[PDB]
């Protein structure tokens, strides 16, 4: 059913590989993966930041407004 | 014979060890009717005298082709 031999069709398709003791298992890890992360960042952190910036303003007033209302009022005990 | 008519005629003329790499290309082709694999490691050289026991091990290995009787 869904084995390697019959899962698609396809033609024309050339890979090359090396062996793992052919390789470095880190190569460029810094020199390239850093630009990488940044670039990944980037595109990134207009989509997941800006909603959870909105959670941190309605907890921080949520937890000011919370303080204030347990806060005395001077005008109930006036007279 | 061949001496001298080599003296004849063939008087007139004029007085990087390769690496090997384990890797794979496979050229995926699904229109073909069969999948041709050969696979192998580094051998020897001419003058190795590993040549010698190695070709008895290919020899136990043997080949086979859909036409062989045995």
């Amino acid at each position: 059913g869904r084995e390697f031999g019959h899962l698609t069709r396809m033609r024309h398709v050339i890979t090359y590989s090396l062996s793992p003791f052919e390789q470095r298992a880190f190569p460029h890890y810094f020199t390239k993966g850093i630009p990488n992360v940044l670039r990944r960042t980037r595109a990134c952190i207009l989509r997941v930041a800006p909603p959870f910036v909105v959670f941190y303003l309605v907890y921080t007033w949520g937890t000011q407004e919370f303080e204030k209302s347990k806060r005395k009022n001077p005008a109930a005990y006036e007279n | 014979q061949l001496l001298d008519l080599a003296q004849k005629h063939f008087s007139s003329l004029s007085g990087t060890p390769c690496r090997f790499t384990g890797s794979e290309i496979r050229h995926r082709d699904d229109a073909l009717p069969l999948a041709h694999v050969a696979i192998a490691v580094e051998g020897p050289g001419w003058a190795n005298p590993d040549n010698v026991p190695l070709q008895v091990a290919n020899a136990i290995i043997g080949h086979y082709d859909s036409t062989y009787g045995g």
